[PDB]
Parts: structure tokens; sequence; C-alpha cells
């Protein structure tokens, strides 16, 4: 069966052309005795060495091409982007480079916000986040990608599955297993990275007691892992996205259900550290 | 065991403790202290950890009689606020 | 005329009796000063007076629709104070640059309603009315995420179309988007890529000076929304001003069945 | 009937908190101190019967997808 | 397959019994007539049914004849069955007018007049099964109990209203009026109860009244009217708040007077339900 065919992503291709151009092009401002050439495919070049599988570019670099109408696209946007920056940025590598596992993180963005400024307006966006780190915890593997199959029993299929769920891969198999089945968990075939949560709060000089400062859950995805320090300031990246967790008794509710009951909380991403603060 | 550690007695196995105002300690520290001397060992049962840890020192300490510099004609037992049992070790 | 369900708040008709309300002092016994005030600052948030209606003639009755059913009569008088923007804007001709100024949202802020006696005095007979309130915050909760409009995705081709909540609900089509493809398999919701609106939630003692002496005093958690979040912190004891809602709670478990007694929280439009 | 190997010191000489998902699979050193121990409690390991389907090795640690005559137990802790 | 056991009792001529106690009246114009009618003009909810009376009644109806049925008996006996049947009776001698009603006035009883309005002219329209008898009310039936000074008539054995202890209290009792007397305990704080909640469809409308029974109810979707089922397909239907009728729910517990416990055990309370007014 054909699957004909695909759509359409529009924007998002206009913004992997023009991200894409951008890690190529300067990005160069000083001239002279430089801080010249390139400094993103030497920043490429240079991770040759150690083969990290990370990159860093700056906010500020990003935002002075379109002036900042680049950026924007990149701002509300985008986690609708997190697919198109990736594949896109390994579109670059396959040209210049020679196992691929690709975290991209942004820094240096031109305003840092409190939690309490947090918004539901502010998800799916990069915002600065800057607070004390409380409880952090043991690093633990995530699915990422996955093989789980056969279900049924020898389709051995390898894909997606890289959405929080994590059920259920061998759905619209094989071609053609018709599970269902089992799920089945193969873990050999799937690779893991990262990660450690910390729960981090307000500092304690801006919020005025009586306060109580609210604490809010950030998870440290990325090999920035590990950067993190109880009892101190630290700047991430922000990704806000949400994730579904149970509620005590009285809400109040009662929040909508999803009908042929749904529960969720701001958890804030950061796919970048730095022990600024 | 804090968010392990040893109290001063475990620290200092083999060597010399050195501890001083028994007389202001409060006996969440006594009961410890009187452990140690008794049995050589301190054990901890918290949180999932368990064991006997082992504390061999030698105590040396300072004490506060009672009041004045000289309470009483009195024996000792009765001149400072530890009880006997303790002093006899 | 255009009756409206059983809240009898009829369309084309109250927008006019508050549209000939403005331009009044007057009375009294600001009102357009104030609003002339608010366009420039672009704050929105319009947080009226109350009360106004009463006694003044006409809008008598509005006064007492709105009271008896505030749930209607604060969309329609955004609307209408919203087109009273607009008519406000054609009067000095081109205004801000030009049209957008207009299509920002804004919305009324009633307040001071009669005085109501406590949350214990409160009769089950009113669910849909405006209820003052007073008493210390004894926590803010965190944050929690409302759903505006939804987001849903599938197997094929991937398609991207999507459809908003309106009602406290969530109804994906069965099969399917654009086109067709179909297949019957169930649609993927994207959980992040949705947007959110903001629902605080506070606890309110009922008015520690006034109690039973010595029984404790009843909680009223009012769950307010948008800008109002977070806007506050604990301990305040001053006043709260918002529609009364019971709803259905979950009961044990799972089971997906209805306790029977619909707990109770205010909606809290306005805060002053 | 079986010996398993003991294999000595494999630096690495990772120590605690520096582990990642690089380390899946593949054999670690790890060093620290011990905390309270769980009792000793026979694992299933090999399964056999009189028959009565054949021996089922489970597991490390599964167990998925019970009979028992002579299973060959193996102390877990 | 669940046999069945005829009873002297029967409810049939009881109600017409009841329907001769209500409007038909002399030694209190009657006083059923006034206390139904200040009610039908909506300054008053209670209902205060005194028992005391209906013991007067039977004396006129016996003696003095012509003999029938008793009640008082036959209620306290039951007492759970009257309310649902003692009290639908005042439905069928109400004053229709009353005075001076209108519509508002009052709130939800203009929706109410609106659905009966519609349902009235979108039926006489369409012949060109009714509403629930429970729903319509805006008034509580109370029994009372009989001490009496005049309950020395005498029926002797007749009266519960006995002041008894929480400790004489029996399984025997059950389903059967009982004056208990104690120490209020812990008088949990009002909240509204439910009683229909008729949910709102949405393409072709209607509506339907669910049962409020016992404690709790499983509430339902599908579609019961027939347009909207079936073409095309099954109409979406949400509960409305405003056209529900809510009657206030008090619990509160009440433990012995600690006299009324012997030289032994312990006090034990009693939990106990409130309604309307
Ligand atoms: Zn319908």
């Amino acid at each position: 069966l054909n699957h004909v065919k695909k759509v359409d992503d529009v924007t998002g291709e206009k913004v992997r052309e023009a991200f894409e151009q951008f890690l190529e092009d300067f990005s160069v401002q000083s001239t002279d005795t430089g801080e010249v050439e390139k400094v993103y495919r030497a920043q490429i070049e240079f991770m040759k060495i150690y083969d990290l599988n990370t990159i860093y570019i700056d906010y500020q670099h990003l935002s002075m091409r379109e002036n900042g109408a680049l950026a924007m696209a990149i701002s509300e946007q985008y986690y609708r982007f997190l697919p198109f920056l990736q594949k896109g940025l390994r579109r670059v590598v396959r040209k210049y480079a020679p196992e691929r596992v690709f975290q991209i993180s942004f820094f240096n963005l031109p305003t840092v916000h409190r939690i309490r400024d947090i918004r539901s307006e502010k998800i799916g966006s990069l915002l600065s986040i800057s607070g004390t780190v409380t409880r952090t915890s043991e690093v633990r593997p995530e699915l990422y990608k996955a093989s789980f199959t056969c279900d049924m029993c020898r389709a051995i299929v390898d894909n997606v599955e890289q959405s929080f769920k994590y059920t259920e891969p061998t759905f619209c198999p094989n071609p053609s297993c018709e599970n269902r089945a089992f799920w089945t968990l193969n873990v050999t075939r799937s690779r893991f990275l990262d990660w450690q949560k910390v729960r981090i709060q307000e500092n304690a000089n801006e919020i005025p007691t009586g306060s109580m400062p609210r604490t809010l859950d950030v998870i440290l995805r990325g090999d920035s892992v590990e950067r993190a320090k109880p009892g101190d300031r630290c700047k991430f990246t922000g990704v806000e996205i949400v994730v579904p967790d149970v509620t005590q008794l009285g809400l109040p509710g009662v929040k909508p259900s999803s009908t042929l009951d749904l529960t969720y909380k701001i958890s804030f991403l950061a796919c970048h550290v730095i022990s600024i603060g | 065991v804090r968010k392990l550690e040893g109290g001063a007695l475990v620290l200092a196995d083999k060597g010399v403790c050195l501890i001083d105002e028994f007389d202001k300690m409060n006996d969440q520290d006594r009961t410890s202290i009187h452990e140690a001397m008794e049995q050589q060992s301190i054990s901890i049962s918290k949180a999932g950890i368990v064991t006997t840890l082992q504390a061999r020192c030698s105590i040396i300490a300072a004490a506060n009689p009672n009041g004045g510099r000289y309470n009483s004609t009195l024996p000792l037992a009765q001149n400072v606020s530890l009880t006997e049992p303790i002093l006899s070790r | 005329l255009r009756i409206i369900w059983g809240t009898n708040v009829s369309i084309q008709e109250c927008t006019t009796n508050f549209r000939n309300f403005l331009m009044s002092f007057k009375y009294k016994f600001y009102y357009i000063k104030q609003l002339n005030e608010m366009r420039e600052l672009g704050t929105s948030n319009l947080n009226l007076d109350a009360r106004n209606l009463l006694a003044y003639k006409q809008t008598e009755d509005l006064y007492h629709q709105l009271l008896n059913y505030p749930q209607e009569v604060i969309s329609i008088m955004d609307q209408t104070i919203k087109d009273c923007m607009v008519s406000l804007i054609v009067d000095n001709n081109l205004d801000y640059d030009l049209d957008e100024i207009e299509t920002k949202f804004y919305k009324v802020r009633p307040y001071n309603v009669g005085s109501c006696k406590g949350m214990r005095e409160l009769n089950p007979n009113d669910i849909d009315k405006l209820i003052n309130l007073k008493g210390l915050v004894l926590r803010s909760t965190p944050v929690i995420p409302d759903m505006k409009v939804a987001f849903f995705k599938c197997n094929v081709c991937d398609h991207t179309m999507a459809v908003e909540i309106d009602r406290g609900v969530i109804q994906e089509p069965a099969r399917c988007e654009r086109i067709d493809c179909n297949e019957p398999n169930s649609m993927s919701l994207i959980h992040n890529r949705c947007s959110f609106a903001d629902k605080q939630v506070i606890k309110l003692q009922e008015t520690p000076d006034f109690v039973p002496d010595g029984q404790t005093p009843h909680s009223i958690s009012l769950c307010v929304y948008d800008e109002l979040v977070d806007s506050c912190r604990a301990g305040d004891r001053i006043e709260v001003t918002g529609t009364f809602r019971s709803i259905p709670i979950r009961a044990n478990s799972r089971q997906r069945v209805l306790k029977s007694l619909y707990k109770t929280y205010v909606d809290v439009v306005h805060v002053k | 009937s079986e010996i398993h190997v003991r294999i000595s010191d494999f630096p690495t000489i990772y120590s605690l908190r520096e582990l990642r998902e690089s380390n899946l699979s593949s054999l670690v050193r790890v060093t620290g101190v011990v905390t309270r121990r769980t009792g000793v409690f026979p694992q299933l390991k090999y399964v056999k019967f009189n028959c009565l389907l054949g021996p089922f090795f489970q597991d490390s640690n599964e167990e998925i997808r019970v009979n028992g005559e002579k299973t060959v137990y193996r102390n877990y802790q | 397959a669940l046999p069945s056991i005829q009873l002297p009792v029967d409810y049939n001529n009881l109600f017409n019994e009841i329907t001769d106690f209500l409007v038909t009246f002399k030694q209190d114009g009657p006083k059923y007539m006034a206390m139904l009618q200040k009610v039908a003009n909506r300054e008053l909810n209670s209902v205060i049914i005194d028992l005391d009376d209906i013991l007067q009644y039977q004396n006129e109806k016996f003696l003095q004849g012509t003999q029938a049925d008793d009640l008082v008996s036959a209620i306290q006996q039951n007492a759970n069955h009257f309310t649902e049947l003692f009290c639908r009776a005042i439905d069928n001698n109400m004053p229709l007018p009353t005075k001076e009603i209108d519509y508002k006035d009052d709130v939800l009883d203009v929706i109410l007049n609106q659905r009966r309005l519609r349902n009235e002219r979108m039926l006489s329209d369409r012949t060109n099964e009714l509403f629930p008898p429970n729903l319509t009310r805006r008034y509580f039936l109370y029994f009372k109990p009989l001490s009496q000074n005049c309950a020395r008539r005498y029926r002797k054995k007749a009266i519960s209203s006995k002041p008894l202890s929480v400790r004489q209290i029996k399984g025997d009792f059950l389903g059967q009026l009982i004056t208990v007397r104690g120490i209020i305990t812990r008088v949990s704080d009002v909240k509204p109860a439910v009683e229909v909640i008729a949910y709102t469809c949405d393409q072709c409308g209607y509506e339907v009244f669910q049962e409020v029974n016992s404690r709790t109810f499983t509430p339902l979707s599908e579609c019961t009217s027939e347009e909207c089922s079936q073409n095309q397909t099954k109409g979406q239907l949400f509960m409305s708040t405003r056209a529900s009728k809510f009657s206030a729910f008090q619990e509160c517990k009440i433990q012995e007077l600690s006299q009324q416990v012997p030289v032994g055990h312990i006090p034990r309370s009693l939990n106990i339900h409130v309604n309307g007014t």
C-alpha cells in the first residue's frame, strides 16, 4: 500500500533552508582580526574531534540575519520545527562529514523570564528560566527511537516511537503483521539518551515573603545532563511543552476528555544548561 | 544519613574523640555516646541502610560542675548533673 | 429578536440598550472618559463599575439580566464594548494604524453586584450568578494549562488539520482528513502542539472574622482564568467577584461514574 | 555443570555518578559502599518437569511470556 | 422467578384517601387549600405535613363513617414511599393560575417555561411522554412526629415519635420514621445535590431527563433522541446546569447524649442527611 503522499510543511521547509543557509553562511561580524570564517562550519569541524554529537549556536546571531523575522518562526512555533532542524542539520553534516544522535541547543536569549512570568502563550517556545535547583535525580535512559516488534511474530519493525507515551509500537503494521499481538519490547535495537530531572525553584531574593515560592519541573534531556548543581541558579533553553499527570481529588475540575480523562501540567524542558547566576 | 555520615565517634576511630560540656548535650546525643562507650560500635538503622559502624575512640571530656566551683561537700556524682552510670564508664 | 435558549437575554436588543448607555455621568446617584484612557494603553480589561445600570434607565433590566445570567451577558457586553471601540475610532477617523488595535482582545470585569452574604448562606438554587466572596488565601496552586484550540494527527498522510474545543469536551472525527484517506485508524492527538490558556486555583477560607465559633471555616476554591492568574499571592482578606459553578466529579475511580454530588467552585471573573 | 567466570579488574573504572547510555549491554566496573542487602531468595532460573513442553530458561529478568518438577534454582540477591 | 405474596395494605385506594385528605377538610376555609396556594404563590417552599391531622381525619372517616384503611400506622410503617406518593397528589389538586405568577420574576423558571412553550408549539406543529413531575416542584414535603397531646385519642402503640436512645435503634427500624436525640457532631457543610439534570443535545435538540436515584448515577451519552439517532449519525449531548433542579444537601453525624450510655461501651454516632428547607 503506497502512502500518497505527505503534507505540506510549507513554512517548515522555508525555515529548513533558512536555518541551513544560516548555519552554513556567516554569521560573521568581526573583520581583520577575527572571529571570521566561519564560525559554524569551523564549529562542526571542531566538533569532529570529540564527536560528542551536540552543537552550540547563538540566538543573537540567528536574529541578525532576517532582522529577527527568521527567529520568530523559531520562537513561538518552535516545537513544530524540531524534526526539521535535526534532519536538516544532518543534511548538512552528510555533505561535510562522515550512530547519529544530534542535540541542538540554542542559547543567549535576549531576555530572561522568571517562573512566575511563565504563561500558556510561551508554550512551544524558547524561554530562559533562572532559579535554584532542588531535588536532582539519577540519570536513566529515554526510549528515544525504538524497535518494538515483532509483534506477530517476525516483523522486526524499527521506527518512530519518539513521542512520550511510550505506547505503542506495532500499530499500522508490519506490512503486514496486523498486530495488535504483543507490543513487543526490544531494547537492543533502541538507542537511548540522557536524562536527569531537576526541580527548579525561584531565587529567594526576588520572592516577596510572605510568598511560598512555586517550584516547577525542568527535565534535562541532552548532553547538558549532569551540568546542574543543587543550591545554585541556572539558565536553561525553554521548550516549555506540557506533561500529563494525576491531580488530587478536587482540582477543582473539570478539564475535557478525549472521546471516540486528560490532566496536564507545565513541565519545562531544557536542552542547554549554564552555571550563570 | 542525611540529604552516610558518622558522628565524631565513627570519624575518629582508633584516634581520640574530644568532647566538652556534656551537661549541655541533648539526650539524643547522650544515648549515642553511651552506646559508643558500651559496645564500641555505633549501629545505624535508617533509612534503608542498616549497619554497625565501629568507633573504638578514647573519649576525653570537659564537664562543668553544677553551679559553683565546688558545688558541695557532697559526692562528685551529686556535685555534677551527669548520671552515675554514664560516669562509671 | 433571536431568542437564546433559557437565558433568554436577546441578541440585537441588549446590545443596543448597552450601546446607548454610553456618555453618562449622569445620574450618579467616566463613562467614556476612562474608556478614552483605555484606548491608548492597550491594557484592555475594562473594569466597569457596577453599579451603573441601576438605577439608570434604560437598562434597569440589564442589571438583573447580568446578575441572574452573567454567563452570556459578559460575552455580549464584550462584543458591544468592542464594537463601541470600533465606533469610537471611526469618529476620529484613522487611529493607531490601523485596524489591528481593534482586533486585540477585550473583556468586561464586572464587580460589586449587590452585597452577598458569605459563601455559607448560599442556596443551591442559584448556580449561575455573580457572587461576592471574602477571605484569606491559604495557597496559590501551580498553573494548569487549559485547552483552547485542539490539534490532531493521523498515520495518514500525515495531515495537519485541527479543530477547536468550544464546550468543555473534545470530539475528534473518526475518519478523516485530506484526502481521502481515511483509513479508520484512531486519531493521533499531539499533546504539546495545541494551544493553552492559564487556569490557576485559589483556596479561600470563609471570612475567619465571621464564624460559627468554634467550627473551623469552610474552603472555597475559586479557579480564576487568563490575566487574573498569578496576579495574587496569599492571605488577602479583601474581596472577589465571579460566577458560581457546580461541576460533577469523577468517583471510584475509573468506572466512568459520577459521584452525583457536584462540587462547587467560583469562576471569579474579577478581583478587587 | 556450570561455571561462570569472574573476570577481574576491567578499567574503565567509571565510578558511579558517571554513567551514560553508552554503557548499556557492555561490561563496566563500579565501586562504592554497600547498603543493607535483601535476604537470599532463590530465583527460578531453569525449568524442568516429568512431562507431563520441555525446559524453558527464564530469565534475566522478565519471565514473559509455571510448572516445576525438578528445577535448578540459583540464589538471587 | 421472584415470587410475589399479597399484603392487606394497598396503595391504590390509599392514594384516593390521600386525595380525600387533601382539599377536603374542615377542622382547621380548609388549611390544605391555603397552605398549598401560598406555596403555589411562590413565597413558600417547605410543606409541613403534620401526622396529627391525619389522625384527626380518620375519626371523621370511621365512627362517624364511612370506615377506611389506616394511614398513621401505614405511613410511619414505610414513610419513604409516601414522599413519592402522598406528595405527588398535591400536583392534582393544586391551583393552576395561581395568581400573578408571571415568568421573570424568577430565575430558571423562565427556562422551563420556554421549554414547555417551545415543546407545546413544536408538538402542536408536528401533530398538524412529558417532563417528569419531580422536576416541576419548587417545594418540599416534610412529615412531623406526633408526640402528642392529642395522641391520647388513644391510638397508643401508634407513636414513634418515641424519643428513643441511639442504642435503642435497631435494624428493625429501617424504613420506619423514628425520632432520635443527641448532640450534633461534625455538622458537614452544605453542598448541592442533584435531581434532573436534563442534558441538552445538539443537532435536533429535544431533552432527556436522567433520574437521580440512590446515591449516584452513571452519566450517558449516545443519543436518546430518535432524530439525531441513526441519521446522521448519533447526536452529541451535554448536561445543562441552568436547567437542572438542585436540592440543598447537608450531612451531619449525631453522637449519643452520653447519659443514655450504659455503665459500659462507647458513644455511637448516627449519620443524618438533610434536604431542602
Ligand atoms: Zn438531538
